[PDB]
């Protein structure tokens, strides 16, 4: 009751899970060397070639 | 017209542009664009030209 962080195993598992899935999601965020990080966008400026 | 050394700039900002005057003018000699296609000039809107 009074004593806490006695859950680690547990508690890491859950926050190792949700860190991976949270960098997974932000990767979305990347140029990877092309003009933009948006797919929208480059569809609507430029020519399909 | 101005020198190549002392090249002429304007700012243009706050107006409604059609650039397809631009496309049927056959008074130009080299019509080359790099970022956007020529033909999507209408469809997309900008600041400080």
């Amino acid at each position: 009751s009074s004593t806490a962080s006695a859950l680690g195993k547990l508690q890491d598992v859950v926050n190792q899970n949700a860190q991976a899935l949270n960098t997974l999601v932000k990767q979305l965020s990347s140029n990877f060397g092309a003009i933009s990080s948006v797919l929208n966008d480059i569809l609507s400026r430029l020519d399909p070639p | 017209f101005a020198s190549v050394y002392a090249w002429n700039r304007k700012r243009i900002s706050n107006c409604v542009a059609d650039y397809s005057v631009l496309y049927n003018s056959a008074s130009f000699s080299t019509f080359k664009c790099y970022g956007v296609s020529p033909t999507k000039l209408n469809d997309l809107c900008f600041t400080n030209v």
